Formats: C-alpha cells, structure tokens, sequence
C-alpha cells in the first residue's frame, strides 16, 4: 500500500509535468526555425509566427492566434492545432478526475485517466503527423524556402517546440500503461 | 539653377490648360495606378466603404517637354493647378477628399521625355451593394468604378498601367471584420447611341468571417435549444419544473434575438441569420407545447408515447434542419 | 546567435530524456512483482 | 535682426517641405482668430516652421488578448513627393519632448513608452525615408474585472450552488440552473459592446463563453441526475481487456452524482483559471 | 412610389407574438391544481411580451399615433 501511493503520487506529478508541456508546446510558436539557407528570419507554430520584417534588426513581427482562424495560413494547421487542443482538453480532465479518487475506487480512475491519456497521445501523434503537410502554404514556401513543402525540410531547420511534441507523445503513452497496470494491481 | 529655372519658365508658357494635349491628334492614353493604404471601414448599414488610396494618372504631354536635364523635376503641388489633367472621377463615390496637412497631399512629376506622373491621395467613400440574403455566410463583390466626365474613347482613353501589378498594396489591408479573397481589374468601354466612354474597374472579393457570430449567436442559440430538449426526460408530473424550463428557454431565445438586432446592422433586410434564430424559436415554443399535450393527455383528462417519440424526433428533426440550413447557405 | 539552435535544442532533448527516463524507471519497478 | 520671426501669411510664397503623415486618416490645423502656424530665419541661413496639429492617426490594434492587450501605436510621416534623394529628414536627437503624462487624456489605457525609428520605404515613385514615432500603450483591465470576469465567476459559483440543494426539489433546481443561463447570456450581450465589431474572438469571450458552457453543464447535469434517480427506477494479470475496459456489469452508483459534482465543478473551473490566466498574463 | 417589404417586420415582430399568445393559451390546458406553473406561465409570458414589444419601433420615428 505505501509503494501504490507513492507511484501513484509520482504518476500524477509527471502527468501534470506532461500537461505543462502540451501547454508550453500549444501556446509556444517555436516549432520550426530560420537556418542558413532561408531566405529570411523567423519561426511559426501551429498557429503563431513571426515574419522577419526585412531590415536589419526585423522587429520580430509576429501575427497568428488560434482564436482567429482566419489568420492561421492554412488548413492543415487548424486541424493539428485542433487535435493539439483536443489532447490539451483530455489532459486537463484527467487532472480534474483526479478528484475522483476521494469518492470512486481507486482503479476505476485509474483506467479513466488511462483511456484519457491514451487519447492525448493519439491527439498529439496525429497533430504531430498533419503538421508537417501545412509546410507548402504560401507564407511558410516564402520563408522556409521555395523547395520546403509537405514534409519537405527544405532550407529551413527545425526548433524544440516539434521534437518536445514527440517527447510528450511518448510520456503520454508511458503513463497511459502505467495507469492501465495501476489500475488491475 | 538659373538654367532650370528658365527651362521650367519657357514650359509654362504657352501652356493652355483649357486644350488637352493633341487636342487635334488622337486621344491622349492615361495609365492608371492605385497603391490602397487602408480600408478604414466598411458598412453594410450604408451600403459603401471608405478607402485610402495613392491614385497616380501617367500620361505623355509634348507641351510639357524639356531638354538637356537629365534628372527628373519634382515640382511643387501647387504647379499642378498650372497644368492640365484628365477629368477622371468615380461614379460609385458618395463622398470623398484630399488631405490637406501639412501641405495638400498631391504630386506632380515632369519627365525629360514630356511625361507627367500625377498623384493624389484620395480618401473616397465608394459604393457598392451587398447581397445580405446569405448574412454572415456572404461574400461581397465591392468596386471602384473610374471614367471620365466629359471625354468619349475619341478624345481619351483609359489602361492600367502595369497590367495585373497596377494595384499594389492590398496584402497590406487587414480588415475587422472581411478577408481579401481576391482583386481583379477590368478595362472596357461602356457604349451609348452617342458615343463609347472609357471606364476601369477595381473589383475586391471580401469574405466575411464568422467565427464572432458562432460563437455568440449560433453556439448559444444550439445549446438553448438542447436545454430545451432537457424537458423530455423530466417526470411528467413536474408541472412546474417543466413549464418553468420551456417558458424561460423561449425567454432566454427572445432576449438573445431583441439583444442581438442592437448589433448586427440596422438594416430591415432578411437574412439567414434571421432564418436560423426563428427556426430555434419554434423549436422551444414545440418543446412547451409538447408538454401542453402531455399534460392535457394524461394528468390532465412506462414512459408515456408523446416524450418516448419527443426524445428522438426532435434531436433528429433538429438535425436535420441544421443539415438543410447549412447545406443551402453554404 | 542568427541561426544557432544546437544549445536549446541539445537541451530540449536531454531534459527530455531525462523525464522519459524517469517515467520508464517507474514503470519498470511497477512491473517486476 | 539676427532672427526674422515672419508672419504666418507670405509662408506660401517660401518653399516648405511636402512632410505629410502617412497614418493619418484626417488632419487639420485650427484657423481662428489668426492661422496656427509660425515661420522663423536666422541670417546664417536657417528655417524654422512651427504649427498646430491634431492628427487621428491610425493604429491597428491586435485585439486578440483583450482586455489584457498592449499596443505600439505609431506615427509615421515622409516627403508626399520627393524621393530620397531630394528630401532626407532626421530628428533633433536627445529623446522625444513630451508633457506631464497626467495630465493626457489616457483612462483605458496607460502610457509606458516612447521610441523612434527610421527607414526607407521602396514605393513605386521612388524610395522615401520615413520617419515613425512609437508610443507604447497598456490597456487597464479595472472596468472589465467588476463588469464582466467577477459577475461571471459569481454566476458559475451560483450554477454549482445547485448541486447543494436536494434532489427532489425540481423546480427549484431546474429554475435556477436555465435562470443563471439566462443571466449569463445577458451578460454575454454586453461583454462586447466596448469593443469594436470585430470578427475574431477575444479572452474576454472565451473567458464568457466557457463559463455559459460551465452552467450548461450543471443544467444538464441536474437533468441527467433527475433522469436515472426516478424514471429509470492472457499475458499479464487476467484477460486483456481485464486489463484496459473494467466495464464489468455496465449505472449503480449514479444517485451520488451530485457528490462528484461538486468536486469536479469547482476543480474543473480552478484549473481552466489557471491555465487562462498563465496563458494570457505571463506565457502569452 | 415605394412600397415597403414586410417579411422582415413579419419575422421580428408578427410570428413571435403569435408564437406568445399561443403559449399563454396553453395555460388553459394545463391542471388548474398546478398553481406554480399556470402563474409562472403567465406572468413569464407577459414579461417575454413586454420584451417583444420594445423592438417594435427601433426602425421608426417616434411618432405619436401608433402603426
Ligand atoms: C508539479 C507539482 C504538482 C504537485 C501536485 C501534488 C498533488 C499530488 C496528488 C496526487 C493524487 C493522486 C495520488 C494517488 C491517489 C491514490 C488513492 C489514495 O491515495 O487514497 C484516496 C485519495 O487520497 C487523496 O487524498 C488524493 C485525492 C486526490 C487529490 C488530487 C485532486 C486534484 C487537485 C487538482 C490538481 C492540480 C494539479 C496542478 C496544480 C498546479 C483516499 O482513499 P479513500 O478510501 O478515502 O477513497 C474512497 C475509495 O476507497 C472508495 O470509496
Ligand atoms: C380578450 C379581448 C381583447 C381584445 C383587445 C381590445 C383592444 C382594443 C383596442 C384599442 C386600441 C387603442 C388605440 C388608441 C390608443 C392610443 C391613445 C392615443 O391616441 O393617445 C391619446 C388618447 O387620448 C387622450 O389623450 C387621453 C385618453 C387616454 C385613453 C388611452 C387609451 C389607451 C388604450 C386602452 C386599452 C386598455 C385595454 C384594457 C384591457 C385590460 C390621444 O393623444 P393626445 O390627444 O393627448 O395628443 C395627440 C397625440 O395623440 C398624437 O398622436
Ligand atoms: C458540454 C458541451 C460543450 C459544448 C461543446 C463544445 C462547443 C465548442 C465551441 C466552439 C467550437 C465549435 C466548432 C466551430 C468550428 C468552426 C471553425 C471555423 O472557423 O469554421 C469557419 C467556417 O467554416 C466554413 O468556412 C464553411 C463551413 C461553415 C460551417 C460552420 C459550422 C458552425 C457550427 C456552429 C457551432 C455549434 C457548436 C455547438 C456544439 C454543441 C472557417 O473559418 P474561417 O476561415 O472563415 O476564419 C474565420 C474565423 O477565424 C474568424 O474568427
Ligand atoms: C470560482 C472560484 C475559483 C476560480 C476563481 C478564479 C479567479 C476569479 C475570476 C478571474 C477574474 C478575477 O476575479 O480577477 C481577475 C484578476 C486579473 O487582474 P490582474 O491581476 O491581471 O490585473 O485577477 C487575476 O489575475 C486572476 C487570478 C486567478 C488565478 C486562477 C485561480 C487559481 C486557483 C487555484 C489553482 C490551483
Ligand atoms: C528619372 O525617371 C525615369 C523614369 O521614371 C528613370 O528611368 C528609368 O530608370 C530606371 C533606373 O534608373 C531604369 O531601370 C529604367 O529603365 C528607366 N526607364 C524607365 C522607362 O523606367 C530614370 O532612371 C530616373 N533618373 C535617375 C534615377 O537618375
Ligand atoms: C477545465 C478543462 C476541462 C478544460 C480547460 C481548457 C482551457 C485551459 C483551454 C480551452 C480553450 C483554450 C484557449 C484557446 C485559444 C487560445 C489562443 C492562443 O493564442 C493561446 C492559448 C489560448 C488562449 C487557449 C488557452 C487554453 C484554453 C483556455
Ligand atoms: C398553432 C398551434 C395552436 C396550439 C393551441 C394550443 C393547443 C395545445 C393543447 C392541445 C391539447 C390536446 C387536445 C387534443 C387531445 C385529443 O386529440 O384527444
Ligand atoms: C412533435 C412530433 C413528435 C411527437 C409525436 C407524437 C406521437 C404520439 C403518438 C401517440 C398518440 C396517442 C396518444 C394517446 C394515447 C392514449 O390513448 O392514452
Ligand atoms: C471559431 C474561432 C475559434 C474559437 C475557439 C473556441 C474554443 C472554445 C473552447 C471551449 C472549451 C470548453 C470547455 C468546457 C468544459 C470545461
Ligand atoms: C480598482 C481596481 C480594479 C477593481 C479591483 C477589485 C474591485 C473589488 C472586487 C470585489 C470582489 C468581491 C468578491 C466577493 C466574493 C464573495
Ligand atoms: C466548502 C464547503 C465544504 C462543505 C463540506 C461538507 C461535506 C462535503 C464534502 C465536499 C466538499 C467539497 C468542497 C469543494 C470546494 C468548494
Ligand atoms: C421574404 C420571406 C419573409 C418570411 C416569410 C415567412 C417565412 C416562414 C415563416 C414560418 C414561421 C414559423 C411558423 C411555425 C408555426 C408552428
Ligand atoms: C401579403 C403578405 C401577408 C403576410 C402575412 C403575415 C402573417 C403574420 C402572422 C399572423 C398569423 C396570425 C394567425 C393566427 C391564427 C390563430
Ligand atoms: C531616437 O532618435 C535619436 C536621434 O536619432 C537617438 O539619439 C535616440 O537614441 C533614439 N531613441 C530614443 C529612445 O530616443
Ligand atoms: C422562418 C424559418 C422557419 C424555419 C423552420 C421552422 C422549424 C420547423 C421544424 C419542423
Ligand atoms: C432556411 C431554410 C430552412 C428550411 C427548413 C426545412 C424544415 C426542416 C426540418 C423538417
Ligand atoms: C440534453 C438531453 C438531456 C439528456 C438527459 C439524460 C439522457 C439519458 C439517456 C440514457
Ligand atoms: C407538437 C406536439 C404534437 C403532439 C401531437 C400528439
Ligand atoms: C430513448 C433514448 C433516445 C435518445 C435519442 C438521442
Ligand atoms: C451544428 C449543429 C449541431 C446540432 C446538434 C443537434
Ligand atoms: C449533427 C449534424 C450537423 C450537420 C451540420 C452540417
Ligand atoms: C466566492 C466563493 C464563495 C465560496 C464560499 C464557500
């Protein structure tokens, strides 16, 4: 009984690490960066990017917001902005359901968090996927290069925010079988 | 300096402004550019939209030729009142100006070859309609319309200088509430029994953006009438309870319609918005009187058959005419 | 910096490492009965 | 005389720079009782040309984060006709003049700083040098915290009251949960009644529109609650599916729901403050 | 000569007050045992009508004799 409590306490301390970082990867818009050969300075997001101006210092002119699709430059990027969001709402329920464990058993909340993070996971991986296929819009074919293009790196590079995702993907399915086997035990 | 001088003093002699250039000759041809600075609003209530523009005319004047001055002359403004110009106007303006600080934004340039670039700054409230049938789901097909007062296609003619890149600048426009879609530029002549005038047309494609009204007027206007729906699985005998529920969702309905009006634009016109708000209302004022029969029925003359078939019937009537709304506006 | 993304980057993917190994390691001594 | 102050009416006769301010939707200098503008020469050879404006400049405002938004608006002005070459501007250096900030006419928003910047633009008649002043701008959120966030927490606060009251009193229940429906959507209705009529959505309206989701939801609640309550009446360890869908027999223990509610309102709403309130102060 | 078109003011005004009137005539059906209802019923529908009645002249002069 203590070792339960205490890997359950852990489980839930690294459950609410992953959500901090499906938050910090949602609201943050480094995901792909400027390199050598592009033809300008900046870096976008799944919805948020910034523009170098095209001066010396660039001001870092930034424009974007998932509360205005009207300005996220194509549809691949609100539907892995979506799943992203998607994963985000499924995390913080399972955040919520732990308040469930002063009335329910154990186990069944367990399971429940087991099937949301599960379904975070899934989110996120197919966020992860359709991303990339965004890449041949016409403001990110301006700035990370004319040949960068569904799935296309390009001359572009490739910043923390993308690679942070798959890491979230994958504490996500690690604490998504961690419950699963709390749960039975 | 001194040679400059009499250059230009020479030019402005013998200059009739009341004579267009080969007054005799063919028409003179007038390029035109436009370079949009900002849309500063546009109205559905008036019908009509403000724009900001750099409008330049460009046309060759043998008059107004000089030599021996390889660099370009950038007069003052004001020599502009001294030479002549085309006697273009927009037919779609209601009202517009020239602004005046510091100095009246106008320009007039010389070239060693007898050119004149003649720009202006033009603030104009152009009109066009808009087919609001569709309202919020429309998109609108606004235009300026350029021609000359006086002159036939005999003594003038219009073109759009740089082709397709005469209209710059359009990226540069963010409306509050349209997207862009497209600009398009049309030259043509518009014939009469007397005669051919020139005319241009600048045509902007604007698509308005919903996402406001989703999420203010149809989300709130779907999720009441669901807590209407909520009545079919309270007991048949909670009279209260029930009444209470349909008679405040038809309450709440209203309020959302009478508030709404105060916003969206003061226009008698039918629109689809309107169709939507009045379909939920007789959905609630269904729901109400689905337990007036209830109550008659069975208190009043083992789920009872009227809330056993209300259950499915009016999610899926609902359904389906959410399916043929969306279907016909978009 | 310009185009130097090798420090963030580098440290992105030990922290995430990091985290991973610990979620691993519980996972693991949870498993061995 | 080393300096010839002039009169405001021959200033035509003498050339004078074509600056016109670019954002400038309308400018106009007042004329009585005598015009606002001053000339002045010294004999070494220099102009001095002062006047009155009031320009309603332009400023696009990203109105994405309202009421939490802070804006740089500008004010840019350049020769109308006279390419760089012909006209070059530049400043008197040493910062900006500026008056007492408490005196301005700034109530919903608070000044914080000024800078200035230069440039050359690449037009189609030439390339003009523009000069731009910027004034950093942060709006107050005093007004929209008693009219819109606390109204709206305190009407959530009275959807969750619901859960304390019984069971069996249903049009109790049912009347306060659509009657705080009905409040928030009258709220909803003035929440954008400062603001411009802009398509995309603020902070302030998710903010509104995830609290009418929240009392949506203890509506529902109740009616689920009512619903059930008095109408209705291989490998590790065992089986795979032992492992994942416990779904044993489905439900029983749906008479406490208003015991899980209770938690899970109140816990649900903290958290998504929280995470609003980081996004949109502090990571945003 | 200008006709006005009335499909408007049809929608706003003339099918919702109707859609009231025919509410308030569904008191007469329910159970005169059930006071709350049949009370909260009526008054709530005087006040939607009285909500209603404010949009009436909001495209309109405010001239003395009634349309
Ligand atoms: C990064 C730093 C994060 C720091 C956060 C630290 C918080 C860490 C909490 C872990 C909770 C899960 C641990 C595993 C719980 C395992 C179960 C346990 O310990 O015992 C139960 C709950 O105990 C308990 O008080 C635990 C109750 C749950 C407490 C959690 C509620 C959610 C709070 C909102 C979270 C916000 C997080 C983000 C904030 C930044 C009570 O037995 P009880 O027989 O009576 O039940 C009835 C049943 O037996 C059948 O009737
Ligand atoms: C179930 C069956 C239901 C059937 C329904 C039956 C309905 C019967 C229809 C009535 C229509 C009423 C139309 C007239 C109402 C408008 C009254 C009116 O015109 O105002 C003043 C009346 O006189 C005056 O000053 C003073 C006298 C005041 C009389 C006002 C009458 C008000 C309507 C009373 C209705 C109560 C009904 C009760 C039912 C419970 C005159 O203006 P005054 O010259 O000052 O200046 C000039 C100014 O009028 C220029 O416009
Ligand atoms: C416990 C229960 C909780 C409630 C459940 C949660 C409720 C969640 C709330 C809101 C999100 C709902 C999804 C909305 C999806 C619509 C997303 C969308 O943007 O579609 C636009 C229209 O589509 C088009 O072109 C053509 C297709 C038009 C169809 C529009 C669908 C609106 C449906 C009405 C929503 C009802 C939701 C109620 C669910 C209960 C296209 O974008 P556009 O480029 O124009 O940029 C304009 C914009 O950026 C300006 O802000
Ligand atoms: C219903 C009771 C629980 C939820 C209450 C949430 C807070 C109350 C509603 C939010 C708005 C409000 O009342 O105050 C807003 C102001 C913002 O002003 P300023 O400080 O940014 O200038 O103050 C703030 O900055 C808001 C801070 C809110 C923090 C989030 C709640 C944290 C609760 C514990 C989370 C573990
Ligand atoms: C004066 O103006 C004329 C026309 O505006 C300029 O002529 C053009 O100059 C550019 C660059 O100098 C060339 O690329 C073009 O081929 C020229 N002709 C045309 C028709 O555009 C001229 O250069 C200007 N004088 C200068 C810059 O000293
Ligand atoms: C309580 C549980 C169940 C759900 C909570 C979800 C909350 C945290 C979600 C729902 C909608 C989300 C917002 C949606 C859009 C944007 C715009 C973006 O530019 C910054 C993040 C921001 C502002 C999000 C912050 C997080 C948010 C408020
Ligand atoms: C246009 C709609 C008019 C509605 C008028 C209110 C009628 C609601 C109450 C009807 C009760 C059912 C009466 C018929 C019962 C039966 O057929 O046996
Ligand atoms: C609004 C459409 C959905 C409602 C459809 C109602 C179908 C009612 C079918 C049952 C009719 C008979 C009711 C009286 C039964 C009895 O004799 O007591
Ligand atoms: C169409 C523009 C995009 C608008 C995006 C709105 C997102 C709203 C999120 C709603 C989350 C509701 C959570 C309810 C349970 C706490
Ligand atoms: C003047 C600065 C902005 C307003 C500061 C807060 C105003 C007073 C807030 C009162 C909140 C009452 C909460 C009561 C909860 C029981
Ligand atoms: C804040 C009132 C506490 C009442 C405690 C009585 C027993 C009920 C236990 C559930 C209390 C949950 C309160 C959640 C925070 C408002
Ligand atoms: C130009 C069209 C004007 C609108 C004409 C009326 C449209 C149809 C109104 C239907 C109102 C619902 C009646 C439901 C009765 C139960
Ligand atoms: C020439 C167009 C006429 C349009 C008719 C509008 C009718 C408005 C609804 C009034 C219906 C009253 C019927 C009441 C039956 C009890
Ligand atoms: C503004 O311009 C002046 C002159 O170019 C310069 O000295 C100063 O550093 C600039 N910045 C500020 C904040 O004044
Ligand atoms: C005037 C708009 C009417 C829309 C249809 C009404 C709902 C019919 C549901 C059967
Ligand atoms: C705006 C057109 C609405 C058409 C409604 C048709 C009724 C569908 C539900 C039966
Ligand atoms: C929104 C409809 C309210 C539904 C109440 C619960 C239905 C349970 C059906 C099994
Ligand atoms: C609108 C309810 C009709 C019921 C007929 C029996
Ligand atoms: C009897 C339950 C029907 C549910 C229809 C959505
Ligand atoms: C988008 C409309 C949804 C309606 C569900 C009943
Ligand atoms: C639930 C069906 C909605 C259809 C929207 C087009
Ligand atoms: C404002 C919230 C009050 C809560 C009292 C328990």
């Amino acid at each position: 009984m203590r070792n339960s409590r205490a890997i359950g306490v852990l489980w839930a301390i690294f459950t609410i690490c992953f959500a901090i970082i499906n938050v910090v990867v949602f609201i943050q818009p480094y995901w792909v960066g400027d390199s050598v050969s592009t033809p300008k300075p900046g870096y976008f997001g799944l919805f948020h990017y910034c523009v170098g101006s095209g001066l010396a210092g660039r001001e870092l002119t930034c424009r974007g917001s998932f509360t205005d699709f009207s300005t996220i430059p194509s549809s691949a990027f609100k539907a892995a902005a979506f799943f992203v969001l998607l994963s985000m709402v499924l995390i913080l329920g399972c955040i919520t359901c732990f308040s469930l464990f002063f009335f329910c058993n154990t186990a069944t909340v367990y399971k429940i968090c087991a099937w949301m993070q599960l379904l975070a996971a899934l989110c996120l991986v197919l966020g992860c996927m359709i991303f990339p296929d965004g890449w041949d819009a016409e403001t990110i074919r301006d700035m990370c290069g004319a040949k960068t293009g569904k799935y296309s790196l390009g001359d572009c590079s490739v910043r923390w925010a993308y690679i942070l995702a798959i890491i979230g993907i994958l504490n996500a399915l690690i604490l998504s079988f961690l419950a699963f086997v709390l749960g039975n035990r | 300096m001194s040679f400059v001088k009499e250059t230009v003093d020479k030019l402005l002699k013998g200059y009739d402004i009341r004579l267009r250039p080969d007054f005799g000759g063919p028409p003179v041809c007038v390029g035109m550019n436009i370079d949009i600075a900002s849309i500063d609003m546009v109205s559905e209530v008036n019908m009509d939209y403000t724009l900001t523009m750099y409008f330049q005319q460009y046309w060759r004047d043998k008059r107004l030729a000089y030599s021996g001055i390889p660099l370009n002359l950038t007069l003052d403004n004001r020599v502009a009142d001294q030479l002549w110009v085309p006697d273009t106007y927009f037919l779609n303006d209601k009202k517009s100006f020239v602004h005046g600080v510091t100095v009246k934004n106008r320009m007039i340039r010389l070239h060693p070859d007898g050119t004149v670039l003649y720009g202006l700054r033009i603030t104009t409230t152009a009109a066009c309609m808009m087919d609001l049938r569709r309202y919020p789901l429309d998109e609108q097909n606004c235009t300026l319309e350029i021609e000359s007062y006086g002159y036939t296609t005999d003594d003038i003619e219009f073109y759009w200088r740089g082709g397709d890149k005469a209209v710059t600048g359009v990226e540069r426009i963010e409306l509050p509430q349209f997207s862009i879609v497209e600009h398009r530029l049309v030259s043509r002549n518009v014939v009469f029994a007397t005669g051919a005038y020139p005319r241009l047309s600048l045509s902007f494609r604007l698509k308005r953006n919903i996402g406001y009204f989703i999420l203010q007027t149809y989300m709130p206007s779907i999720l009441i009438t669901i807590l209407s729906w909520v009545s079919f699985w309270i007991n048949y005998d909670a009279s209260a309870a029930r009444v209470a529920l349909g008679i405040t969702t038809v309450l709440t309905m209203t309020t959302i319609n009478t508030h709404l009006r105060e916003t969206l634009p003061k226009i008698p016109y039918v629109k689809a918005i309107d169709m939507y708000l009045m379909g939920c209302f007789v959905f609630v004022f269904l729901a109400l009187l689905e337990y007036a029969f209830v109550n008659y029925i069975f208190f009043g003359r083992d789920v009872n058959a009227i809330d056993r078939w209300s259950r499915i019937v009016f999610p899926f009537t609902f359904s389906l005419f959410n399916l043929v709304y969306w279907l016909y506006y978009v | 910096d310009s185009r130097d993304y090798s420090t963030e980057l580098s440290v992105t993917v030990a922290v995430g490492a990091s985290l991973l190994f610990l979620n691993i390691l519980a996972f693991a001594a949870l498993y061995y009965k | 005389i080393k300096v010839l102050r002039l009169n405001s009416n021959m200033v035509g006769k003498i050339w004078i720079p074509d600056t016109f301010f670019r954002n400038s939707k309308k400018a106009d200098a007042h004329w009585i009782t005598t015009p606002n503008r001053m000339l002045r020469i010294w004999n070494d050879g220099r102009v001095l040309y002062t006047l009155r404006l009031t320009i309603d400049a332009e400023c696009q405002l990203q109105l994405h984060n309202f009421p939490m938004d802070e804006h740089s608006c500008p004010l840019e002005f350049s020769s109308y006709g006279y390419p760089r070459e012909e006209i070059v501007y530049q400043w008197k250096r040493s910062s900006v003049e500026v008056g007492d900030t408490r005196s301005w006419r700034l109530y919903q928003f608070s000044f914080v700083g000024l800078r200035n910047t230069t440039e050359v633009v690449k037009t189609t008649s030439g390339d003009y040098v523009v000069m731009s002043v910027y004034f950093d701008l942060s709006r107050r959120m005093g007004y929209f915290t008693i009219q819109t966030y606390i109204p709206c927490t305190l009407i959530v606060v009275l959807s969750w009251v619901s859960f304390w009251i019984n069971k069996d009193a249903v049009p109790a229940r049912t009347s306060l949960g659509i009657t705080t429906v009905l409040t928030m959507t009258t709220l909803s209705t003035i929440a954008r009644k400062s603001l411009p009529k802009v398509s995309y959505v603020t902070a302030m309206d998710l903010f509104v529109s995830v609290c009418f989701i929240f009392v949506f939801s203890a509506l529902v609640e109740y009616g689920t609650l009512h619903y059930f309550v008095s109408n209705r009446k291989c490998l590790d360890g065992k089986d795979c599916a032992s492992f994942f869908c416990c779904f044993e027999d489905c439900h029983i223990r749906i008479a406490k729901m208003d015991s899980y509610a209770r938690i899970f309102f109140p816990t649900a709403f903290c958290l998504f403050n929280l995470v609003y309130w980081v996004s949109y102060l502090y990571l945003g």
